[PDB]
Parts: C-alpha cells; structure tokens; sequence
C-alpha cells in the first residue's frame, strides 16, 4: 500500500481513507486533510450551497491556490496562468483531468471534468491528518475523532466540526437537505433499483468483493436515484468511485464502461479509457523512456496516434515547430 | 513621554502625582488598586500588571484573601469553540464567609443567582450591592474594598483596594507590585512553566491538567492568518495614537491574534479585543473614538442612542426615586438617550411624566393616590411624595 | 450498583443541609487549600476527612507531593532555583531568601534586558548610559557607558563602542580588543580573563561585565547594591515595572522616549516612534522570507533545547531573532542570526544546561587557525561546548571570583602537568611560568602593583617582574 | 562590496589567469534573490567555484577565516574519546587519494 485515498464524488457525498461513506451538503469552506500536531499543509475544500466548488492547498501560513472545476486557478487573489510550479506545488493536468502535485509535502490531488475532488497521501500520517476524511488508520468505525477529539455516532456535525472561516464570509452550521424523495416514491425504486444492482450482479464487478464490499456503495445510491427526473445515468456516479477503490488496492478492473451505459464526461477528442500513462507522449515531446516507471493512472487519452498538442489531440503528421 | 513641561508643574498618574522640580518629577510611594483581569479566550492580567495565558479546563480559583477569608472567587473554564486552543469563561463563582457564608454565581447570560435562586436587579443586601450598569453587564460591589464586573461572555474584572496589600492568593497574584513572583502555586514558589502554575490552582482532580499551552493556533486554521494581520494591525494605527503614551499595546495585539484564529466567529472576538484595550486606555485618561460602520458600531435600539462619554447617573427612573443617594460615577460609554428622556423597565426611555415610582420596591403607576390610615402619599413625577 | 472500595465511604446528600459539599467537592493535593463549589453531592463514594484522593489512590496522610515543573517531589525533596534551595517542608516549599546575581544583556543590535527582567526596544544611534551608580543621593562609583554608530536597523554594520569608568578610570573596548586610557588607582581589583569567545572582566568585589567580542554587553552585579544604580537595565530593585524610571524620576510606557532620556550627548539624534508592526523593514510585505526566518527561529523551540524551554521562557529570545534578520541583510557573515541564539544558549548554561546545537551546515565555529603558527600541529585547541571561563594561567595562575560558570568557544586542552600561556598559543609546563613567589607566600605572576601604602615604618616592599626574587627599598618621607 | 572579495589582495594571482567578471555578476544575482539567514551558503558556494578553478590552473588559495564562511571539521574528530584530531581543513589537498 504505502499510500491512502479520499474522495468527494458526485453530490454531497464523502469517501474517507477508511471505507467510511457519508453525505454533507455542507455551506463554506472545510479541512479535508492536514496535520492535527503541527501542518506543514492543509487540503482545502469549499462548498458553495450543498455542491462543491474549489480545492484549496494553504501551505502553512504564507502561500495558497484555489484550484476548482472552473479550471481558472488563483494565487492569492492574483489569477495566474495554468500550469504553474511554484513553492514545491506543481499543478499540471493529467489525462485531461487536473493535478496538483506536493511530492515532498507528501500528497496528489486533482479533480475530474464532472468534480470529484481526490486526494492521495502517503503512509507517513498513519495516524495523522484528523479532517474530513478522516485519520489513515486500519479502522474504518472510529475514524470520527472531531477537532475536540470525540468518537461521534453522526457523520454530519463531525464535517461540520472541521469548518473554517474567512472575513470575506463567515458560515455557519449548514442544515441537512429536507429530502423531496419522501413523497414522489412511485416507479422510481421498482425500475431503477437494478442500476445501483448491477454492481453485485456482472461479473465485471463480480471479483472486487474479496477486496472490498459493495453493500455501503449500494447503500448510498439508492437515496439519490429519487431526486433525478428520468434516468439511469444517476446511479454512474457512485458506480463510478467503486472502480476506482478496487483500482487503488492493487486490483484493477477493465472496460467495465463499455456496457455500463455511463462515460465520465472529458473534452472533445478523448473519451474514458482506463490505466493510461500519466506520461502520455505528446507532440513536443523529446523521445525518452524507462524514466516513466510511475503507477498506472485512469483518465481519459487521445487515440492510439493523434497526439496532444494543447489540450486537444491532432495527428502525428501536423506536428508544429515552435519559436 | 517625549514632550516637555515647565517646572512647578504637576502631572497626576492614575496612581498618584508627581511634580517638577530641578529636572527631577519628585513622586510619591502610596499603593493604589490593583485590577486582575479576564477577557477573550484565556488572558488574563494579574494584580501585579502581568499578561499571561492558561488554557486549562476545570475550576480554577482566580482571587482569595489569605491571611483571614473575607472571600473567595472562583472561574470555572469551558471549550468554547470547535478549537482545542479556545478556552472561553463560563461562569465565576463568589464566596463571602461574611455574610451567612453565601454563595452567588454569575451565569453565562447577565443573571445572577444566591443560593441556587434566580434574582432580580438591584439587590441591596446589607453589605454588597449588585446592579446593571448599562442595562448589559452586572456589577457586584461589597463594601468599598472590591469590585466586579460581567461574566456572561467572559470579561471578568476585579477592584482591590489597598488594604488587602500582599494578602492575597491565586492566579492573579500577590497585589505586593512585584511582577516577578506571580507565578507562585500554593506550595509556595515561584514557577517558571505557565503551565504548572494553572493547573496548581484547579479544583477538581479528575480534570485533566494539560501540558503545552500552543501560542499560534492560527496554524490549525491557516484561512485567518491574513485577516488576523490587518484586522487587528487597526491597534497600532493611528487611531489610538492616544494611548500608545498610556499602555503598552504589544499583548493587546498578541492576545488579538490568538481569538481571531481560535473562535468560532471572528467578528466580535474582533471587537471584544479592541474594546480591551480602550476600556484600559480609558482607565488612564485617554478615550479614544474608535467605532465605525466597519469596526463594529453596536445597535443601540431606536429608543437609545450611541454615545461615548456619557453619565450614568440620570439615566434610570429608579433615580429619581432615590435622588438623595450619591452617584459618584464615572464617563462612561454606552446607549443612552436624551436629557428629556429617561429609562423605562421596558427596553423604551420616556419622559418623567410617566416615570413610575419604586416605594418600598413596589412600582406604582405615574398616577396612584395612596394611603393607609395615618399616612398620605403619591406619586407624581417619578418621585414618591409621602406625608404624614 | 458497585460496592465501593475499603478505605473510603459512600456519602449521601440531606434533605435539611444545603451545604452537602460531598462528590462534587472531590478533595485531592491540589484543591485542598483551596475552595470548592456543590449545589449537592451525588451517589459517589468519597475519601474520610482527613484523607484525600491521589491519581486514583485514596493516599492516606498528608504527605502527599508538592509539585513543581508538573513532576512529583516527595516531602523533603529538594530543588534549586538561582542560587536558593528550597524544600516543601510540608505541602509547602519555603524558600531560602539569599538574592542572586541579576544580569543585563544587549541580546542582538537593539534589545536590553534588565535586572528584574524587562525585554524592550530601544534602537539608537547615540551614545547612552547602560548603568551607573551616580544616581540621585549616592557617590557615584562606577560610570558604565555604551555607545553605538549605525544601529538603528540592524545590521553587519552597528559596531559598539563601549567606555566604562571605575575609580577614575578608563577602560574601553571596541573591534575586537580592550584598550586602557587611563589606569585606575586600585589595580589590585583590576582582572581580565580572555576565555574562549568573551572578554570576562572583573572590576571589584561587586561588579563584573563580559562581552562575546562583536555585540553582547551582559555586566553582573551582586547583592551589594539593592536599589543604588540606575540607566537603562533600571534600578535592581525586584520590583520589575519600574525598569522605566527615567533620568527626570517618573515612569514612562513607550521605551524609545525612555532611552533617550539617558543618552550623554544632549544634542545629538533623539530616535523616532517607529509606526508599531510584527514585520521589519525588509519581513514588511514580504510574507514568503518572514515564513523562512521564522521557521529557522524556531531552533528556540527544538528536540535539543527541550531542557531548557522548560526553565527559561523562549518567547522573548525568539522575537528578538524575528527582528533583527529581518531587517538585517545577512549575505557573508550570518551573524546577526547565530549570535541570538548563543545568547539563549549561554542563559541555558548558566541554569546549568549545557547544549550543543551548532553544526557545520550552522554557524560552524572552527577552532584550527590557532593550531597553525607552530609547524608542528600539537592542535590542543578545541570548541568545547561550554567550558569553565576561569582557569589557571601563567598569567593568571590564582583561582578567581568567577561570576560565569561556564562558556561556549575555543579552548585548549592537554595532558596533565601543562598549563596555558596565551602568548605562546600553546600550553606549557608549570616552570615555564613567569611566576612569583618572593619571601615564601603563595600570590599572583608578579602583578605590577606597589604593596603596603598603610604603614611607613613597615613598608617593606617586595616587587616582581617575571621571576625576579628581588626587593626594592622604600622612599622615605623626611 | 562582499562580491570585491572576487577581486582581492589574495586573487591577484588568479584575476590573472581567470576573468572574474562572469564569476562576479552570479554573486550579485544570486545573493539579491537568496535570503540568507543561518546558513550565508548561497554566498560562500559561490567563491570556492571562483578559487577551485584558480587552483585547476596550479594556484591555491587560502580566503576562507572564521568571520568569513568558516568550515570547521572538527566534529569528526569527536566520536573516539581519545581527541587524536589528525583531521584538518587546508587549502587544497589532492582530490584523488588511496
Ligand atoms: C470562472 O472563470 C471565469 C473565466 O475566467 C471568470 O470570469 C469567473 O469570474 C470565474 N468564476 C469563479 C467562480 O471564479
Ligand atoms: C495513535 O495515536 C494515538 C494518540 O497519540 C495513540 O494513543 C495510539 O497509540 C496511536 N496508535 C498507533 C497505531 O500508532
Ligand atoms: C523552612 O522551613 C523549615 C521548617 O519549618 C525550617 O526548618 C527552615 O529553617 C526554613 N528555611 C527557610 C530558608 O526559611
Ligand atoms: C570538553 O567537553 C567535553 C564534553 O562536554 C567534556 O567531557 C570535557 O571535559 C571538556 N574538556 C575541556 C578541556 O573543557
Ligand atoms: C627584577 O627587578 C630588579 C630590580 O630590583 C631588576 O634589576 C631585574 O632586572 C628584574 N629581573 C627580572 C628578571 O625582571
Ligand atoms: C596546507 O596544505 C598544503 C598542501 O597540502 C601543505 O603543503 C601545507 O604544509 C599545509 N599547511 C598547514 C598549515 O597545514
Ligand atoms: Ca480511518
Ligand atoms: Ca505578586
Ligand atoms: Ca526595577
Ligand atoms: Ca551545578
Ligand atoms: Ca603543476
């Protein structure tokens, strides 16, 4: 193992390093990761009502960047170009798919096209970073400890012990959402139960279960196929984030999306494969290898030729020169 | 202070005054008060004029007469914050052997209670007095040798006066003038680690000494360092250039920084820092126009009014009962309202047309002819005009 | 339901006693002389009366601990705070009272530090009186002075200048050496002891100053005095608020106009009000260096000062270090940054807490151009942590009243039977001493001091250069 | 000023050999951008790149005292308790050795 994971996926949803799920629509800003004795660092992640926007890397006291779906990151106030390198904090983009980089601050994160905030961290705060998601212990039950340091039963005041606040706003404690599901039942459990089904049913799926266990995975979709209007793409999301929690623990799975009737969404000119190269050969590139023995990353790619050339894949013939 | 006078001339600390003569300010060597002090989250000033910090969770003694027991005060500190390095005050516990061997609490609102009953303001018992004082904070007063002030939010304050000079004990100190020694736990010597000399005073074994007091926990919250900086940099600004020449403002910013970080909503441990700082620049001389749109203007209601130096003598309808008793107060600052209008129970001033009389602690109406057999009385204007 | 253990009993609240001071008021050592809050008790279980609870162990007398540091001591164990003993003769510590020696210091470019102990800011560019005794209705001894050039932002400028003026004296020191102006009556007092980085320098019977050879000023007094001087380090009192009673006798708040009451030159530059701020010159608006000097300052707080954080509070040491390297520019010498911290190291020595925190990436301190002038390299020279400061020399070859324990710096050592000359680099047998002993007592190297000025008739003098067993004969009067 | 070392009394025989200028304008650019506050390295590297290439063309130097970049060596001789310290900072000692 030697590394962790967390993940915000789709709406509201949380994915500690212990295999502890949850819902927050939180309101303000919020400490995902980070020291509890003294932080080098502290991951960042703000919630404008209920949906997410930015994540946020404060790096001590005196640097920050607020990187967020709109892609248009920040140093400060001072909106700067991307990529940027600055302090140790590479922030690039991989597979299509944004990165920031803190290799000797000890965790990558990055966001996808739809938003789904990640975050891997090393084994160097086994029993370190308390926040949002959690401590990287073994357990998974007491991972609760807020920042008093108290094992609570609920998973909503404990994220809303982990908030923190600016002068440009102060927040306070956001409300759980009075569900709409309760009364517009109807068809919509006896159809759309097996898209949440699949997971325990194909055998795609069907081999993961000796690492981990689908019955939380279907256990929170099932609460957020009602809110939706007509479609069986709501159940991809929490789907989506069972493929990779297989995929970190050194088992992967492949081409599961082929039949699964769901893509995550990419720009135009690359769709989803699955364990690309980070170190994808592009057109101004200088032909070097055995330096890229790096882990094997999912994300989306151009085709087998087509090379990137800012952001878009173009064919290896149209190659420019540059000056 | 960087500036001349001529000789003869004679300037007048808080403390007493002192004269020129042949380039030498000959002074005098009387004690004068001494003011423990707490505010914020955990600082606290002791007689002696130290600042320092505890951020212990337990009872603590804060005051106590130890060479015979005239009384006994007692803090009582809580987390008040999702922070561990936010240690608010609760409620502070008082203790007079001289009276019944009572026991008053100050709650966390501006209530008091004797014995475990609630009690409404005034309360002349024979000796201490307690009352409001703008109508938002309470202020005990036993005889004429101590003082206090309101314990709702946490802004305990202390008056002795010089005859309790060196007989005191507790983590406010001695009241002997010596900075140094205030570090003394019970056990008779002076500590150097501020946090053996806390936890020395707690109450309650079960509660759990701590063992770093952290001085920077704008760390655990890197979101308000900034805000920390020019919040509070308003300190050394300018606007109290007034009393830069009265008080040292180093800690009043230090202890600024460490509540703005710590609490859970920064906007008034803002404006309860500040006001620290001028309510002492105050307590010299110096009052400073410090409130703004921005910098926290309080709401005073649309029957009062803001006001900065004001008297709290001819404010209340209670006043003109009692005219005859002595109001020998200060400036102060608070909401009031106009010469022409005077307090009513009810949150509204009026005139003193219908500004009820307070006989025998009954409230009668601005119009109630009144009378047993022998006697006559009314009352008119606010005052209770009896006869015989 | 749980029966609860022999030695104490369960107690039940009254419907009469209001005063049911029972669990709630849990007495233990620690709030035993104090008072406790009950509105009533509980269905808890509760030591006797004359017995109290102990880290879950009703301990059954009154011999329990008194603590200090947060550590348990046994009654009768003792402790050593300054110069004092102390004992907690029963829950108590009495102290003994035998005042210790205070100590200045000039920590960095514009800092004192008092007697008492009052850390303030005071860059000036004048001259100015560090202490005297010449002060209000006394004599006036001694006269020590300070004077700096360019120091009001700390920098690899500011050197000293240091003039000090005893018995009609003058003796002053700057750019690394001391100089004599003027030799004072008494040079029987008189000592100078060149060890290791200071320049430890005696003046009487109850005075002393070391200096570390580019800024630190710490002089020493001893119990003599007790409220007789006055300056800048105060008045040596106890009393540690009127450290700020100026040359016209009254207390100020705002030290910058303080120091400029004492400066010698009446005419020269009284110092500005600086516009208050936690950044420096160069640290203001420069948020990214401020994160690296402070960082690097917390060396103050680190595994190997762990000792001594627990006696001598950092907090001032370290804003000092925050306020110099910002303001000074350090690009060759990286002085105005390793002298801050030898001045909270040698403070942890005097507690007697040794530390070796310099390394070679740190502020190095080499020792080796001294074992050079000899072709052969003996190299008895080395930089010992801290070392005592007075040892025995050809010079010096007397056991002398050493106001400082120890000190970091270079220092020689070889085997047994070779003492030190400072002349010839290197040590050297006891023989090869110019030393004196004429007419049998055991004194000095032959000091150049002319004995028994009392009596005529009895003055038989005997002097002595290097070795010379030799006599003078006395002047008569008639 | 502290970047003239480059052209001192000690270098007059490598100012010589070896322009200085390129060497100079790197301790002015470096030093201006480095802030230097207990360790003074991103100065003191700068000249002993200057006085190693004097010494390839057969000219040491000795510019290094103790107010100036000192370098010590003498924590080595530290873990025997017998202080035998045959370990020495000079000059320039042949790089290659057995
Ligand atoms: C998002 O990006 C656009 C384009 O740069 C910008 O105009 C807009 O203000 C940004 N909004 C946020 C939420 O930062
Ligand atoms: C984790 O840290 C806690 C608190 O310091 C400690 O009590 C516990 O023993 C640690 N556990 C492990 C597995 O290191
Ligand atoms: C301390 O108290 C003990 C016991 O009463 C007594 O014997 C001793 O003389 C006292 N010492 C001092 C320094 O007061
Ligand atoms: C040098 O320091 C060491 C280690 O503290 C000590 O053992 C030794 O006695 C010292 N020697 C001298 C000459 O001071
Ligand atoms: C000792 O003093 C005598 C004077 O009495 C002088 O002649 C002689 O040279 C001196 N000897 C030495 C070794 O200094
Ligand atoms: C310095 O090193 C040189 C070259 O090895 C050698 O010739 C010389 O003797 C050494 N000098 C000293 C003082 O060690
Ligand atoms: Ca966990
Ligand atoms: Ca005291
Ligand atoms: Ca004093
Ligand atoms: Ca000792
Ligand atoms: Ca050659």
């Amino acid at each position: 193992s030697s590394t962790a994971r967390c993940s915000l996926f789709g709406s509201d949803f949380v994915n500690t390093f212990d295999g502890s799920m949850y819902s927050f629509a939180g309101y303000c800003s919020y400490l995902l990761a980070g020291g509890c004795q003294k932080r080098s660092f502290s991951i960042i992640g703000d919630f404008q009502n209920g949906k997410r926007v930015s994540l946020s890397v404060y790096l001590g006291e005196f640097f920050d960047i607020h990187l967020f779906v709109n892609g248009t990151v920040t140093q400060g106030d001072q909106r700067v170009s991307m990529p940027y390198a600055s302090k140790g904090l590479y922030l690039e983009t991989e597979a299509g798919y944004y990165k920031l980089s803190g290799e000797a601050y000890g965790f990558v994160a990055r966001i996808d096209g739809s938003g789904n905030f990640q975050v891997l961290l090393s084994d160097r705060y086994f029993n370190k970073t308390c926040g949002l998601c959690g401590n990287f212990n073994i357990f998974a039950e007491d991972d609760f400890m807020t920042q008093e340091g108290t094992l609570t039963s609920d998973p909503y005041d404990f994220a809303n012990s982990w908030a923190l606040s600016s002068g440009e706003q102060w927040c306070e404690r956001a409300s759980p959402p009075s569900s709409s599901c309760n009364i517009s039942s109807g068809e919509m459990q006896k159809g759309l139960w097996e898209q949440c089904q699949l997971l325990k049913s194909t055998s795609v799926f069907a081999r993961c279960h000796p690492l981990v266990d689908p019955e939380p995975f279907v256990a929170l979709c099932e609460k957020t196929l009602c809110e939706c209007a007509g479609g069986l793409e709501c159940a991809c999301p929490a789907l989506l984030e069972y493929a990779r929690t297989c995929a970190q623990e050194g088992m992967v799975l492949y081409g599961w999306t082929d039949h699964s009737a769901c893509s995550p969404v990419c720009p135009a000119g690359m769709e989803y494969r699955q364990c690309v190269s980070p170190c994808a050969r592009t057109c101004q590139s200088l032909h070097i290898n055995e330096m890229c023995q790096e882990r094997c990353v999912d994300g989306c790619s151009c085709p087998e030729g087509q090379l990137l050339d800012e952001g878009l894949c173009v064919e290896s013939t149209e190659c420019p020169c540059v000056h | 202070s960087g500036k001349r006078y001529p000789p003869g001339t004679s300037l007048s600390r808080d403390c007493n005054t002192c004269i020129c003569r042949n380039s030498q300010w000959i002074c005098s060597n009387e004690e004068c008060p001494g003011e423990c002090l707490v505010t914020g989250q955990s600082h606290f000033k002791s007689f002696d004029n130290r600042y320092f910090t505890f951020s212990g969770i337990c009872q603590y003694l804060l005051a106590r007469d130890c060479q015979d027991h005239s009384f006994s005060i007692v803090i009582e500190t809580v987390q008040c914050a999702d922070d561990r390095d936010a240690v608010c005050t609760r409620s502070v516990t008082v203790r007079l052997p001289g009276l019944h061997n009572s026991l008053v609490k100050l709650k966390h609102g501006a209530g008091v209670a004797m014995d475990g009953q609630d009690v409404q303001l005034p309360l002349l018992k024979g000796d201490l007095r307690i009352q409001h004082t703008v109508t938002a904070s309470v202020r005990l007063s036993y005889g004429e040798d101590l003082q206090m002030d309101w314990d709702g939010r946490g802004r305990l304050l202390v008056k002795l006066s010089p005859v309790y000079a060196g007989k005191t004990c507790g983590l406010c100190g001695n009241y002997n003038g010596n900075q140094g020694d205030d570090f003394l736990t019970p056990s008779g010597l002076a500590e150097p680690r501020v946090e053996d000399f806390g936890n020395a005073w707690k109450l309650h074994g079960d509660c759990q000494d701590l063992q770093k007091q952290h001085s920077d926990p704008c760390a655990l919250n890197p979101r308000m360092t900034r805000f920390s900086e020019e919040a509070c940099a308003v300190l050394t600004s300018p606007t109290f250039e007034a009393c830069h020449r009265a008080v040292s403002p180093l800690p009043y910013l230090r202890n600024c920084r460490y509540d703005v970080c710590s609490c859970s909503d920064g906007r008034e441990c803002l404006c309860g820092a500040l006001a620290s700082y001028a309510a002492a620049c105050a307590g010299r001389g110096v009052r400073v126009a410090w409130r703004e749109p921005g910098r926290c203007e309080l709401n005073c209601p649309k029957g009062q009014v803001y006001l900065q130096c004001g008297t709290p003598c001819n404010l209340t309808c209670r006043s003109l009962s009692y005219p005859d008793e002595e109001c020998n107060e200060a400036c102060l600052e608070g909401c009031f309202c106009p010469p022409g209008l005077y307090m009513d129970e009810r949150g509204d001033c009026v005139p003193k047309a219908q500004c009820p009389c307070y006989y025998d602690g009954e409230i009668f109406q601005p119009e109630d002819i009144f009378s047993d057999h022998h006697t006559m009385c009314y009352c008119e204007d606010g005052f209770m005009h009896c006869t015989m | 339901s749980l029966s609860c253990r022999p030695p104490m009993v369960k107690l039940v609240c009254p419907a009469d006693n209001l005063r049911a001071e029972g669990l709630e008021c849990t007495k233990t050592c620690q709030n035993y002389d104090l008072e406790c809050m009950s509105m009533g008790c509980v269905s808890g279980c509760l030591c006797p009366p004359g017995m109290v609870r102990h880290e879950n162990r009703c301990v059954a007398l009154e011999r329990c601990p008194c603590f200090h540091q947060g550590k348990e001591y046994a009654p009768g164990e003792t402790v050593k705070i300054g110069c004092n003993t102390c004992v907690c003769q029963d829950r108590k510590w009495n102290c003994t009272d035998h005042v210790c020696d205070a100590t200045c210091s000039t920590i960095g470019m514009a800092h004192y530090l008092t007697f008492d102990g009052l850390k303030y800011l005071f860059p000036g560019e004048c001259q100015y009186v560090l202490v005297q005794d010449y002060c209000g209705s006394n004599p006036g001894t001694f006269r020590i002075l300070v004077g700096n050039k360019g120091c009001s932002h700390p920098s690899v400028k500011c050197k000293k200048r240091v003039t000090i003026l005893v018995e009609g004296g003058e003796i002053e020191l700057f750019d690394g050496e001391v100089n004599v102006k003027r030799p004072m009556k008494d040079e029987t007092h008189f000592e100078v002891v060149e060890s290791g980085r200071y320049i430890i320098l005696l003046l009487g019977k109850a005075l002393s100053v070391v200096w570390d050879r580019h800024l630190s000023i710490s002089v020493v007094l001893k119990q003599t005095y007790q409220e007789k001087v006055c300056g800048l380090c105060g008045n040596f009192d106890g009393i540690q608020n009127n450290d700020l009673t100026s040359s016209n006798l009254q207390v100020e708040e705002d030290p910058v106009d303080f120091g400029n009451s004492w400066k010698v030159s009446s005419q020269c530059a009284d110092t500005r009000k600086v516009p208050l701020d936690s950044s420096p010159a160069t640290c203001h608006n420069n948020i990214m260096k401020q994160t690296m000097v402070d960082s690097s300052c917390r060396i103050l707080t680190s595994d190997v000062f762990q000792d001594c954080n627990k006696l001598v509070d950092p907090e001032p040491y370290l804003d000092v270090c925050i306020y110099d390297t910002c303001s000074c520019e350090s690009i060759g010498d990286c002085a105005c940054f390793c002298d801050t911290i030898a001045a909270y190291a040698h403070v942890c020595a005097q507690h007697g807490k040794v530390v070796t925190w310099r390394t070679a990436t740190l502020c190095p301190q080499s020792c080796e151009e001294r074992n050079l002038m000899e072709n052969g390299y003996e190299c008895m020279w080395r930089y010992n942590s801290c070392a005592p400061a007075c040892q025995v020399t050809c010079q010096h070859p007397e056991p002398l009243a050493c106001p400082v324990q120890c000190v970091e710096g270079c220092h020689a050592h070889c085997p047994p039977g070779k003492i030190l000359d400072e002349l010839l680099q290197t040590c050297v047998d006891p023989e090869d001493c110019p030393v004196c002993e004429v007419a049998g007592r055991r004194f000095a190297s032959g000091k150049k001091v002319t004995l028994n000025p009392s009596d005529p008739e009895h003055c038989q003098i005997c002097h002595c250069d290097v070795v010379n067993l030799t006599c003078e004969a006395c002047q008569e009067p008639g």
